């Protein structure tokens, strides 16, 4: 059994909790995640986007194939002799990884803050072990380049042209099960009640499948461009964007700036939200007197930890820790989503906030908690009734043709797209008047600036959703779109002038 | 299914009036006309809102 | 007598500065404190607005009533005793706080660093002892839970429906006299010659009072968003924005990031000019090398400090350190204030200039930092007389009647605001063309860019008042407007042209 | 020799590299550096501007002069114990940098990884004695306020109001004529292979002189303003920009943050991309794990550097490390300079790819360096293509004159510059329709935007590519700008029907 | 009580003539005219300025 | 000497048909006709580039 692993799992894997090994469980979760069906290869736009060279690292197990130079036959201990020159550094980190030094991990004593590594390790042990990788009398004795780039535990001769593969989160799951159980569990416990966003999603464990499931990604010409989206969406694909390679240090993930490189910018400014609130000046300020080494379970106590992040928010459900970050969330960052705010005063809506209070009460009381909380809530409907008034101007302009070249200079996007009002395609494609100033404005009244409003709130940073983003920001986005309607008036009004007398 | 959509400004005093009678009068938190607030008699929002939540059916699983 | 105080407020409070007492001074301050006719309370326009759920928290003298629920009779130890479980981390952090540890500052030696702490804690004791809350000999044991929350040096059962109070800054004042006075006297100190801001603005004494006293924040429906404002304007109220709860370290409101979420944003980015100036970087860089924990007096010797932080520069005042932020202050951020240009040659200015190059040369030679202060004053009067010629084009329109729907789609804001031209509601309120583009341009080309170009200048972040901020987005306001008087001068050419064949 | 200086600065100072003393190489090279003819002085534009008080701090060779008070004739002790009092910070980082630690400095063992500065030092003596200031058996006692602001190992008295200097770049050349001559060989190594800049630039070796020689710098009013951009530009003049004053830590100038005062900002964000990026925000994380007191060299080895760094990108070369950057630029910030995207397929930008492969593959793979890089070149070109289309459009109407006032109210810039369309002046100087909106509005898509992309691409922020920098507002200008076509050729169809109605 | 407003421009140009004679002759900060910067003679900035000044009355307490 | 110029377009049309056959077909990086990335026949922009490089002349010192 893995106690963080949802029922909801087991049930969409057909396992039972008690009886499942880890091999029975591994595999199950291994058939789901790499099933087309499921979100695993290129989606149903294939047809319209090849990978780029990057894209073997972004998508290794559709796309990776080890390189055909150099032509080498290496042994366990030939990965750190050839690329201590080669790739110095990975081998200098890995060098000084817990991945490299597990001896050290099973002479932690039961007093140290770090001893659950040691638990942790004979857990991989006995995964290893199920799964047949692992003799029932023979330690693991490091986890090396030939262990996640060929085979877990790998005792003879690998190919390097040929056995090499880019480690993707179901070869550390091989050995880390509870962590990508936890992960995969976001398919099974993200479902909105009203189908608000697809089942499982927005998660970590569908975020490729949601990047190449988006039209204008598979649609545009600029695949370089289109690949800048993938790179904040390989988690699916591969465990290493909070803790990386090659170190994989955990304390690393814990630390917010690991969530920073994708949950940041125009459409959702976590990091910059987070960062100049309170909460995120504190741990700035107070980073050094931390101890990041710690689980997050022991952050707050052991940890001297006093200041809430990141993964100590959002990775906390009920009391527990675990991989999987779906199990909270009300707003999913877009306010405006059909459904959404419909469903923030549901019954489901208000037991994840009682989670979310469950959270903000390791600190602060209940009633406070919950006034900041009841805050963000209206706060987010005010950001979103000023684009609503916003979007119901420039909408019934495109209803009734009127958008500036709308009739004469409006080319259809790339296929598979299909033509629209103020669709997600028109921030990464533009062509004529396709899309109409106007109708951009209040796309990205939406999508940027109502979203800005809402981490701002979320993360309780006040600028973020008065002045500098949110409030100030629609405000101009409404001025501008009212003025430009009201300049449009009158200039057909001055045309239907010159109708007239062109009718004399 | 699909919720019947309810307007943000709707929501808001939908909330503004829980725990309100029929015949309390609340403030708009969004709309302002002729130099004030718009006032809102509670009443009309909720009736606004269940006839929303009568369209929504079995999509609406309970909540305020 | 208080050594730090001016004395101005004990002239202002009719005191004798030879003659009053902890306890005299004290009272007095408190009476100013909670006048309405002084700032206390919900202000002139408290018939147009209503707390929310967080206001308690915010303005608690107005707001704060104890919850109904725990009904629990509790003694000193039982607050830490239940808390631990209700709210642990705050008592976790209030145990390693100095609060929680008076005997260790006792204990204090004269050569550590440090030892001014067991001074300033005799000087609480003094203080409570002249306020009869303290036995003469009685040494203050703590400071719990208790003390903040009911009644300092309380002894008995404290009714947590009844007796619970969130500790204002008068609560801390109590004890901490010196510093609730020396940011009281922001009140006497902050006089402009011609008031450009009313007397004792802009203060951390009055912010809370200039909130609620704006005529937007008060008329707004969106409370929510209104409330982000005050959560950047309660220093007024309590004390603990920059020391923060539960730790209260005065190491961390020294650190620049204490200051960061209110001085922040895009009508004043002093986080961000600062920080992305030569000194800002020095900060980031050096931190780690900085005893945070002496004295600002100690800082650049026992601190090893040696690049200059918002709060080294900011509390000093001839060679001293108060929390009175206000008495070097010249430009006070918005430089088109009227008044505030006209006022930077004044004998009452070039003084508050000779009191910052006494600031600048701890470290740069006089003619240096008068070099460059003289580049700061004259560069924002660039800026200044940039927006004076694009406000001068856009104000004609407005009294000429020519704003984009001024005379058929310029609804009033809401009351008690009165309509007018370029005004701050319009910032945080709008509705059909009220404002117009281009009124809502120039407001902001003065409000935000030539702010943070002054803000860029005042924190020499080259950038902040050059390309990035100040100047390049002026120009581009200013291009913007010329243009939009350009298109519309020749729309109206047309209409007129119209007109006549209109008259046969 | 110094064998970390190219030949072709050996060859432009008409040196023998085998036979040139110290003296002679700097000599020959201060020669240059001080010569009108090489970026010298005040420029080809010298009669259009004229100093503001602050220069003499930023071109002290062409304006500084040493105060007229205090009359003082010090020795070398009276510097430091006069300044105790008048500059104390200086004196105090002066006395615990190494420049008064020289002792520690010889002391060092072979075993500490800070043992390169005992050579360096002798290294330094070595260049004295040639030069004549110290005797071939004289140590050098320190580096003092009177040897870098009078004369190197001055033993006499000066005169505060005659000898006091300013010290600037050949100062400090004086003793590292390595750093200095590696500095000042980017003169030699930058040269086009089609003249896209002018020789040896950008480069930090001539950036005074490319601020100088920039028309709007030297033409508009503004001083205060210009000088702005002085700030980012006097690497030429002083070598305090990355090791400030007066600590000189090459630690310090080793950190992301020593560069980020002057690369940063809205047309060039290599600090914001860089710290956004997994680079950057490792390099965050990981700051106080790594020992920043070992040279570039040893990083990766014995500073425990996990993430790379501003310097060790940039500096290296070959897999050497030295003060010239400019050996390895391809695209050079702003892709869209004429001759720069078709240039990035030659020979000479391969060789340059191959020595940024070089730099990656201290970490990555070659494959995956190679990848990226090349998502980046056509990343860049995908936005250059971008700007170009919205370009054609723009530069279209201004030939045909239909830019919004282009005939009415485009008044000429100021001297020397000369009137055009879309020229980096209209950034700094607007009047009238000079520029126009579209003008200025595709000019900054290609300075501002385009660059961004660029940046972003080539520092591996994803964001800073698509939805935040780069392709996002690029979109954004690209619809604006058709979106205002579309409405100039309606509101011409529109008056042209007028103008047909007026001929009855 | 109030000062007479002086525009930015101006007081630019009045500092620009500190300790200049009147008949000095100084480039605006501002203004650009037929693409040259304005020159301003000192004496004429001052004029304006002490007209402000004197329009302050007491207002003005001293200064530059 | 200056290079003759060649657009962005170009320039990625060009790379693309890197050791692509001349009647090799690939999609535009950057162009949308008709609701379809343009396809470009690698002979045409090869041609189009060497004709650029024919005007360059010396300038060009080599590549690809
Ligand atoms: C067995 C052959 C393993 C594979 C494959 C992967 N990991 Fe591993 N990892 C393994 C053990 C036995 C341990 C120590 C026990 C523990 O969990 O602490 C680890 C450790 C980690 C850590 C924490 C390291 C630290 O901070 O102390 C991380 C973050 C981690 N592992 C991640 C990780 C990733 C992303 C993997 C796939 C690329 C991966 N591991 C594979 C054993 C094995
Ligand atoms: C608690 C003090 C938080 C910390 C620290 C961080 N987040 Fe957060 N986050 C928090 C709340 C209350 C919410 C809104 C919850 C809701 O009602 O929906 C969020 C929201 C998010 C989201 C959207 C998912 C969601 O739960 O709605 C994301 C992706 C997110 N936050 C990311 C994030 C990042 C990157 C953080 C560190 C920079 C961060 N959060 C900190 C609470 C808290
Ligand atoms: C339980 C047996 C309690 C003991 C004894 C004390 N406190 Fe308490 N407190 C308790 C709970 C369950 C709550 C939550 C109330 C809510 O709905 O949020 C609180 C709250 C507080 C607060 C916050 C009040 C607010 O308005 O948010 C404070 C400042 C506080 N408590 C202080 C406090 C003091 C000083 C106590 C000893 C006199 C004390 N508490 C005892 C539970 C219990
Ligand atoms: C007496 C019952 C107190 C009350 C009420 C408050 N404070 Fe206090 N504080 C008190 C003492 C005797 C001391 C030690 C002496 C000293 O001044 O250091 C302190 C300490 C602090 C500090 C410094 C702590 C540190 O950095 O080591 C701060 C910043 C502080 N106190 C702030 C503070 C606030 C904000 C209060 C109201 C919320 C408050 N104190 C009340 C005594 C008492
Ligand atoms: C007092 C008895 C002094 C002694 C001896 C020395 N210096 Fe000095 N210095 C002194 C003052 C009061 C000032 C400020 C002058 C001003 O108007 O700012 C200075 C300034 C400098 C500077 C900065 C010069 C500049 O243009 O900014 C430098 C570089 C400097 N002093 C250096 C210096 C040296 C090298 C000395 C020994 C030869 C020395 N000072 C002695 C006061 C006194
Ligand atoms: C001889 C009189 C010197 C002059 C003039 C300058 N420097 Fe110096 N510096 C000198 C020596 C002998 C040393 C030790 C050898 C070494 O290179 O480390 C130094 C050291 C530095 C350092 C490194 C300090 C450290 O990190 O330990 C820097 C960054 C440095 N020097 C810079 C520097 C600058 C910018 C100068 C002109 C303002 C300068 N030095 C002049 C000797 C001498
Ligand atoms: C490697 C991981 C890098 C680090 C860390 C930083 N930069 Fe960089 N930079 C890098 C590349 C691959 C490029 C493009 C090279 C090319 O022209 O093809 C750049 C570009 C720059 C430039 C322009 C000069 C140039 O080489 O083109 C500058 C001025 C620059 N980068 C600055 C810079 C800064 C300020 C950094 C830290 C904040 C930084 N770089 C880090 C690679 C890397
Ligand atoms: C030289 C004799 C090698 C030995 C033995 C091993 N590796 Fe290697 N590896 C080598 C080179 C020269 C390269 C670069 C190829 C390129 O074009 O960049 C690599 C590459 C890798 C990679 C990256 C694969 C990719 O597609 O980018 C990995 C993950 C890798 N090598 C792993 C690896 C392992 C596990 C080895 C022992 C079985 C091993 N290498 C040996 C050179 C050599």
């Amino acid at each position: 059994d893995i106690s963080t692993v949802p029922d909801e799992t087991y049930d969409a894997l057909k396992l039972d909790r008690g009886k499942a090994t880890p091999k029975e469980t591994y595999e199950a979760l291994v058939k789901r995640y790499k099933d087309p069906a499921h979100g695993a290869g290129k989606g149903t736009m294939g047809d319209y986007w090849e990978p780029i060279a990057i894209s073997i690292y972004m998508d290794p197990n559709t796309f990776y194939k080890p390189p055909v130079s150099p032509k080498e036959v290496a042994e366990r201990k030939d990965c750190v002799e050839c690329h201590s020159d080669e790739t110095p550094v990975w081998v200098r980190a890995w060098k000084r990884s817990t991945h490299a030094n597990l001896d050290k991990i099973r002479n932690l004593k039961s007093d140290d803050p770090l001893y659950y590594k040691k638990g942790k390790l004979e857990e991989v042990e006995n995964n290893l072990r199920s799964m047949g990788k692992l003799g029932e009398k023979e330690t693991l004795k490091e986890v090396g380049c030939i262990d996640c780039h060929v085979d877990v535990n790998k005792k003879d001769k690998a190919d390097h042209t040929k056995d090499i593969r880019m480690p993707t989160a179901d070869t550390c799951g091989t050995c880390h099960l509870r962590e990508f159980a936890e992960r995969e569990s976001e398919r099974d416990t993200m479902v909105w009640p009203n189908g608000q966003w697809p089942a499982g999603r927005p998660s970590h464990a569908l975020d490729y499948t949601a990047n190449i499931e988006t039209t204008v990604w598979a649609a545009m010409p600029q695949r370089e461009v289109a690949e800048g989206c993938t790179m904040c969406h390989t988690n699916q694909n591969k465990c290493d964007n909070c803790h990386t390679r090659h170190e994989f240090s955990a304390a690393e993930s814990r630390k917010p700036e690991a969530c920073a490189t994708c949950h940041s910018g125009v459409d959702h400014n976590n990091w910059e939200a987070y960062t100049m609130s309170k909460h995120g000046k504190l741990a700035e300020m107070n980073r050094d007197k931390w101890n990041w080494e710690v689980r997050l379970k022991d952050a707050f106590s052991k940890g001297g930890q006093n200041a809430p992040t990141c993964a100590a928010c959002h990775m906390e459900y009920e009391g527990e820790y675990t991989h999987n970050i779906t199990r909270k969330t009300r707003w999913a960052n877009y306010p405006f989503v059909p459904g959404i705010a419909e469903n923030i005063t549901s019954d489901w809506s208000e037991a994840r906030l009682d989670s979310w209070v469950l959270t903000c009460t390791q600190c602060h009381s209940e009633r406070f908690a919950r006034s900041y909380l009841d805050l963000m809530d209206k706060g987010t409907l005010e950001g979103l009734a000023k684009y609503q008034e916003a979007n119901a101007i420039v909408h019934k302009m495109y209803e009734d043709g009127t958008l500036t070249g709308q009739k004469t200079n409006r080319p259809n996007p790339p296929e598979p797209e299909k033509p629209g009002f103020g669709i997600f395609t028109q921030l990464f494609w533009s062509k004529g008047n396709n899309p109409a100033s106007l109708e951009l404005k209040v796309l990205e009244m939406a999508e940027n600036n109502l979203a800005k409003m809402h981490v701002g709130l979320a993360h309780v940073n006040p600028g973020g959703w008065t002045y500098t983003e949110g409030w100030g920001p629609m405000n101009r986005a409404y001025v501008e779109i009212q003025d430009e309607y009201t300049k449009m008036q009158e200039l057909s009004a001055l045309q239907a002038r010159v109708n007239k007398l062109e009718g004399k | 299914s699909s919720l019947a959509p309810i307007s943000a400004k709707d929501m808001l005093d939908y909330l503004a009036c829980k725990d309100k009678k029929p015949t309390d009068v609340v403030k708009s938190h969004t709309e302002v006309e002729n130099g004030k607030i718009v006032r809102v008699k509670c009443g009309d929002i909720v009736a606004l809102v269940q006839k929303a939540r009568e369209q929504s059916g079995d999509a609406w699983q309970g909540g305020y």
